[PDB]
């Protein structure tokens, strides 16, 4: 049960970063662009079995945007994403949906206000309306501090499956197994490079 | 072997490339990767465009031939008027061709969609170019066309559909002004034709024809004139005949939606009817053929049955649109009166539903109808019911305030929040404003709905967490809305009920929500407080109670009600009450120990700040000091001991005593936050001794990094040390920030200081320099800058230079320091632009550098600040007059100022600066307009006595000529020969500016599009 | 998790580290449980991720194992896991693990010692 979702949006708002969490659970701090596009599996667990998830992770900056409206061909769903910081990014939502749904006619989609951690926000709460008339969910996330970051996934396996009770469930895991020179050594490196961001509560 | 399709010398194999692109679409891994760069590159080749017509026809994968015109599409926006004649025409004709082979094999027309819209958005393309200049005959032979075929006729549409999107909707931002207004003119002109075409076929017809009509329509409704909806029968059409069937049901309400915001006449009594008949007739349509008004729409909705959340959606955005502007149309006629009821009915169903973004959209509407009634005469009586109704849907689905910290967690347990819900702080204001609306239109109904409400909770009949929650939220709320003396009983009431409820019901999760709750209502309604001293009192008691209980949640609440209560009832603390031995504030150090002994440190320095809010209102000095000086009592007594343990030995070297100096510090800092300008006694009695703690603590972090190296800085102990540091200079801020004496800051402040801090700062390693400290600079230049012209200098001399080189290098490390470094200089530039002209001429240099530097960056707080600084600066200048350092400063760095904010404009990588961009460039260019600068710009060079003006235009033109190569002269000389011009009028230069992009973008723009006015 | 009792629950963050590029990397952050095996008297670390549930980890918590502080972090441990089938397949990582506060990062430890006793058995 295997879906292709495309996520566009413009340079910097989050996107990468946004697909890293959800595959591994780290945040990259770092802005290196996405050339074109990036294929990744994604698999959720639900009360109706597991849904999978073809992760389109398309480009922002226009200049690294390689096959543009090429990568949403087929695409069954899409998260179109920008930056509550930035106000520009959200300007540009109308043009990101216009590419979007010239090729993919119906699909469920969800507009996605990033970086909402940010204490100076600029893209107000009022503002956002753009998702009314065109029927796409909207949520307030934060790939920083994990705010709403299982929503958009949540609601489009909600529908895409055609279940609006379609809960997230744990995996029942299996007891793990019972099992010498480079360890000692890549140990000491490990305690001597100091764990990111020592001043969250976590 | 992939990679044969990137070669150009011989054949492109066909078979070859649809393996690749299968590849792609259908395969994964590094196959998929693999293929997808090969792709990219091929489409990226100049070239590429040549293979098309041979890809179009020999493939069979749709999406080879998709990508085909992908190339084609980016050669005809930028690279068209590059083309040959011929190659223009030929790529015409089998773009065209294509289409029509595409429509006349239905087998082909049904199954391939995604390539045909692909074809059609790219013969619009060249429409954008092409059409009408050299297409006169497009529509006539566009209206031709349909007749003779189904598939044809419904693709034609389609094309319409995007032509009216690329030249209305999206024309600002890809067109220059002349271009677009020349296109919107076109599609006027010969919109009499397509309309008539449009019309035709919506009598003759449910199908994918009349949707594709329909869908047109929406488009053509953005823009067109009202005589052709009004003037016709397609009113009675969309209102009727096509609301019955579901497929053109939901594209129909979204035309009446768009149809219910055209611009119309307002004494024309038959548009008024009319307006009032197509929403009878829809509403009609949805009583008999989708649902009655009774309907459930809350349980539909969660069902989601094919496409009922998208369209209950819809019905939303019409019924609120549509009444937003017309219901006074309905208001008056009697007859009109129950259509007017029921369009409402509908709305409050709606509201009914579960589900955020549509709660947002119907409570807009609430708001805006409520505000109307609340002021508009005779009308509220209309809405009684509807407004009854209201009350209970917002009462019952009242989100969670910021100030209740509290919520339910999947195991039934009440904990703590773990983040602040930050999505939903708007949505209660939104809630709040419309819930006081409504109680005000009616009082006694809110009265009577909430206090039975809160009866069926105290019996337990419709007891619940939810139910208790939402009720309390919803009372807090309204505060305010009632009469003083109505407000006494009610608030009388509901607090007894709440005290009877908080008794019966026991345990841990019970008493946290009631708590919660109860500390919610009394937090919210302070000017019941200040009437009633007894119960207030009796409360603040309580608060501290709650400052014991384990319950982490609770305890945090009981310190913001505190802080909160305290913010607007401050002076019945500060006087002797009657019947009281003491003024309150006295009775609250007396044991401040006692009630802050479970507090966190957090916590402790909040209840610190409510004590500095309550003592700021005691006017006579005499008293306010001596408060200040009780509060300060173990602060103090704590200090004192450390400053004799700290001055006898360097080793303070104890992580314990660490965290207890950074907690006397917090303390002070949250004090002063409260108390201002009367913070200054205890400040001085702390002042000397923190400097030097600062100057001890400071050569510890020194000494730790000598002997551990860069990584100590993460630790712990360091860290320790550094909050320490940070702290200090946050309450010098703090205070300084606030301070009226000005002279003591200067005279007794400011020195010590600077000595402290700056020396320190400048010699340490980048990884030990705190960016606050230039934060802390801010402030004091701020503030007494002017008073202190050395003193800016010292500052300047200490931190410029040594700051730049941390943030010189890339634009992402160190972004505290950044940032603060360039808010910083801006505030030096504004209060004290002689530390600029005391730096000699190579640091100089390097703060013109930093100032270019701050506009090439991406964050706004820094690119802001960027162009700011450049504006003040030039403003600095000019101010000087004629004299030997402004035309110093000009011969060396106007060009660079030109050039700079040139290149950030066009790069198409700081879109977010372009309004401020625009402004210094337009101030740049008026300097030389108005003669303003006195010296020639140029140097020998250029003929004796040419003027400035002149210059000007011969240094941007080749500018321009050389970072432009693909823009012929007269585009250059066009442009700046207007963009000149126009350097008086911001809102007309910034609209050139946006031309120039468009163009530069694109290949053989019209050099007289820069006429537009 | 029907056959397994619950010796200790702590919130708690995790992360792993980076070899080819040095550097640490969350895996996540939710509950951490210590699950005994009524069957077979084994202690196991699971810590499943906040909202979607997943597996960040799950180890037995192997007597050879000790807890390292890190350079930078007083309420966290870090130490080698040599069989983690989280993700899967058994794959060694250098896992740290931290915590809310001091006293959480301390409680862990001599629980996690505890744990180690009742495994050796
Ligand atoms: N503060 C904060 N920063 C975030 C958040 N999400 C992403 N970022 C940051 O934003 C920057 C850009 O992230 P990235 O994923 O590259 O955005 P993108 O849309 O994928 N860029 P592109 O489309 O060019 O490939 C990074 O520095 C990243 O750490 C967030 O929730 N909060
Ligand atoms: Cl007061
Ligand atoms: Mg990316």
């Amino acid at each position: 049960v295997q879906f292709k979702l495309v996520l566009v949006g413009d340079g910097g708002t989050g996107k990468t970063t946004f697909v890293k969490r959800h595959l591994t659970g780290e945040f990259e701090k770092k802005y290196v662009a996405t050339l074109g596009v990036e294929v990744h599996p994604l698999v959720f667990h639900t009360n109706r079995g597991p849904i999978k998830f073809n992760v389109w992770d398309t480009a922002g900056q226009e200049k690294f945007g390689g096959l543009r409206d090429g990568y949403y061909i087929q695409a069954q769903c899409a998260i179109i994403m920008f930056d509550v910081t930035s106000r520009v990014t959200y300007k540009n939502v109308p043009n990101w949906h216009r590419d979007l749904v010239r090729v993919c006619e119906n699909i469920p989609i969800v507009l996605c206000g990033n970086k909402v951690d940010i204490k100076d926000r600029k893209v107000k709460a009022k503002s956002i309306v753009f998702h009314r008339k065109k029927n796409l969910q909207y949520y307030d996330i934060s790939a920083k501090s994990n705010y709403n970051f299982e929503k958009p996934f949540l609601w489009l396996a909600r529908k895409l499956i055609g279940d609006p009770n379609l809960e997230f469930v744990a995996m029942p895991a299996l007891a793990p197994p019972e099992v010498a020179a480079q360890y000692e050594h890549d140990l000491e490196v490990a305690q001597t490079t100091a764990l990111p961001d020592e001043d969250d509560d976590l | 072997a992939m990679e044969g399709i990137l070669d150009f010398s011989n054949d492109l194999d066909i078979a070859l490339l649809d393996q690749v692109v299968s590849t792609f679409y259908q395969g994964s891994g590094v196959q998929q990767k693999q293929a997808q760069e090969i792709l990219t590159k091929f489409q990226d080749n100049p070239d590429a465009w040549q293979k098309a017509d041979q890809i179009l026809q020999f493939s069979t994968n749709p999406q080879s031939k998709f990508i085909a015109l992908s190339i084609l599409d980016k050669l005809i926006t930028r690279k068209w008027k590059l083309l040959p004649n011929d190659h223009r025409i030929g790529i015409r004709n089998f773009v065209v061709g294509m289409i029509i082979s595409m429509c006349q094999d239905d087998e082909v027309f049904k199954t391939q969609k995604n390539l045909i819209n692909k074809s059609d958005l790219t013969l619009v393309q060249i429409l954008k170019q092409e059409w009408p200049q050299n297409w006169p005959e497009f529509i006539p032979e566009l209206i031709g066309s349909s007749s003779s075929s189904v598939n044809v006729c419904e693709n034609n549409m389609i094309v319409l559909k995007l032509l009216s999107e690329e030249v209305f909707d999206f024309s600002a931002e890809q067109m220059t002004q002349a271009k677009a207004l020349h296109l919107k003119n076109s599609m006027s002109k010969e919109f009499e034709q397509i309309f008539k075409l449009c019309f035709q076929v919506l009598e003759q017809g449910s199908s994918s024809l009349i949707v594709a009509t329909l869908e047109s329509l929406l488009r053509y409704l953005h823009w067109i004139p009202y005589r052709y909806i009004y003037e016709t029968n397609i009113l009675e059409l969309l209102s009727t005949k096509f609301m019955t069937s579901p497929d053109t049901r939901a594209i129909t309400l979204k035309c009446l939606t768009e149809v219910s915001n055209l611009k119309i006449p307002q004494d024309n009594d038959l548009i008024k009817r009319q307006t009032v008949l197509f929403f009878q007739n829809t509403l009609q349509q949805i009583a008999t053929s989708v649902m009655p008004v009774t309907a459930d729409l809350k349980a539909t909705y969660a069902n989601a049955n094919g496409n009922d959340q998208s369209f209950l959606q819809d019905l939303a955005m019409f019924l609120t649109t549509y009444l937003a502007r017309n219901r006074a149309l309905l208001e008056s006629d009697e007859s009109l009166r129950e259509l007017l009821l029921n369009a409402h009915q509908y709305l409050i169903q709606l509201s009914k539903i579960e589900e955020r973004e549509l709660f947002k959209t119907t409570l807009d509407y609430w708001h805006n109808l409520v505000a109307d009634l609340f002021y508009e005469p005779l009308k509220k009586h209309i809405y009684e019911e509807i407004c009854s109704q209201l009350r209970l849907v917002i009462i019952e689905n009242m989100v969670r305030p910021e100030e209740v910290l509290v919520v339910e967690n999947d195991e039934g347990e009440i904990v703590r929040e773990f983040v602040k819900e930050s999505d939903t702080i708007q949505l209660y204001k939104s809630e709040r404003e419309v819930l006081v609306y409504l109680t005000h239109l009616n009082v006694i109904d809110t009265e009577e709905i909430m206090i039975s409400k809160l009866a069926r909770q105290i019996d337990g009949s419709e007891w619940s967490w939810h139910n208790i929650n939402t009720l309390s939220w919803a009372i807090g709320s309204i505060s305010g809305t009632m009469s003083e003396d109505t407000e006494k009983r009610f608030v009388v009431t509901v607090i007894k009920d709440l005290l009877d409820l908080s008794v019966k019901k026991r345990g841990k999760d019970n008493k946290a929500v009631v708590a919660s709750d109860i500390m919610y209502v009394v937090g919210q309604y302070p000017r019941f407080l200040k009437a009633h001293w007894n119960f207030l009192r009796t409360v603040i008691l309580k608060l501290f109670e709650f400052m014991h209980e384990t319950h982490e949640g609770v305890q945090d609440m009981a310190c913001d009600t505190f802080i909160k209560i305290v913010q607007k009832c401050k002076y019945h603390f500060v006087i002797q009450q009657p019947r009281e031995s003491e003024p309150f504030i006295q009775t609250i150090i007396r044991d401040i120990q006692k009630t802050t002994a479970d507090l966190q440190p957090q916590q402790v320095h909040t209840f610190y700040k409510a004590c500095g809010i309550i003592i700021s209102e005691e006017r006579s000095v005499a008293e306010r000091n001596r408060l200040l000086s009780d509060l300060m009592q173990l602060p103090n007594m704590a200090w004192d001991t450390i400053v004799e343990q700290s001055t006898a030995n360097p080793t303070l070297l104890d992580s314990e005593t660490v965290k207890i100096i950074a907690n006397i510090i917090k303390t002070n800092v949250a004090v002063c936050t409260s108390m201002g300008a009367d913070f200054y006694p205890q400040l001085g009695h702390i002042y000397y001794n923190m400097l030097q703690l600062y100057r001890a603590v400071s050569s510890m972090i020194s000494a730790q990094v000598a002997a551990e190296g860069l990584i100590a800085t993460k630790t712990p102990k360091v860290r320790g040390l550094r909050t320490i540091k940070k702290e200090i200079l946050k309450l010098v801020e703090t205070y300084i920030s606030k301070a009226r004496n000005l002279d003591d800051v200067v005279k007794v402040l400011v020195e010590p200081l600077l000595n402290a801090v700056l020396e320190d700062y400048m010699n340490n390693v980048p990884d030990a320099r705190d960016a606050e400290v230039l934060n802390c600079m801010t402030t004091v230049v701020e503030k007494v800058g002017h008073m202190i012209p050395q003193g800016v200098i010292l500052i300047l001399q200490s931190v410029f230079e040594c700051t730049l080189d941390m943030i010189n290098k890339d634009f992402t490390e160190y972004p505290e320091h950044r940032v603060e470094f360039y808010k910083l200089l801006k505030v030096i530039n504004e209060k004290s632009f002689a530390a600029f002209l005391e730096l000699p001429p190579a640091a100089f240099k390097l703060f013109v550098d930093a100032i270019c530097w701050a506009f090439k960056h991406n964050n706004r707080d820094v690119e802001v600040n960027g162009l700011q600084i450049a504006l003040d600066l030039v403003k600095n200048i000019e101010r000087m007059g004629n004299v030997p350092f402004a035309n110093e400063f000009h011969k060396n760095y106007f060009f660079i100022f030109v050039s700079e904010t040139f290149f950030v404009l066009t790069d198409s990588d700081h879109k977010s600066g372009f309004s401020k961009q625009a402004l210094l460039l337009m101030k740049l260019i008026s300097l030389v307009y108005d003669n303003k600068i006195s010296v020639p710009l140029y140097q020998a060079e250029v003929p004796q006595g040419t003027s400035n003006q002149v210059y000007l235009s011969q240094y941007l033109a080749n500018m321009l000529s050389n970072a432009f190569p693909h823009l012929t002269s007269e585009q250059i000389a066009s442009f700046l020969s207007a963009l000149t011009k126009q350097c008086k009028d911001l809102v007309v230069f910034k609209g050139t500016l946006r031309d120039f992009l468009v163009q530069i973008k694109e290949v053989g723009g019209d050099p007289t599009d820069y006429l537009f006015a | 998790e029907e056959d397994e009792e619950v010796l200790y629950k702590v919130r708690a963050k995790l992360f792993r580290f980076d070899k080819d590029a040095k550097e640490w990397k969350e895996r996540g952050t939710g509950d951490c449980k210590f699950l005994k095996n009524k069957k077979t008297n084994k202690v196991r670390i699971l810590m499943r991720r906040d909202k979607t549930l997943k597996i960040c980890a799950n180890h037995i918590i192997a007597p050879e194992y000790t807890l390292k502080p890190n350079v930078g972090s007083d309420r966290s441990w870090v130490y080698a896991c040599t069989a983690d089938i989280a993700e899967g397949e058994a794959e060694a990582f250098t896992f740290a693990i931290r915590f809310g506060s001091k006293e959480n990062a301390d409680k862990f430890k001599e629980e996690f010692e505890k744990a180690q006793e009742i495994n050796k058995k």
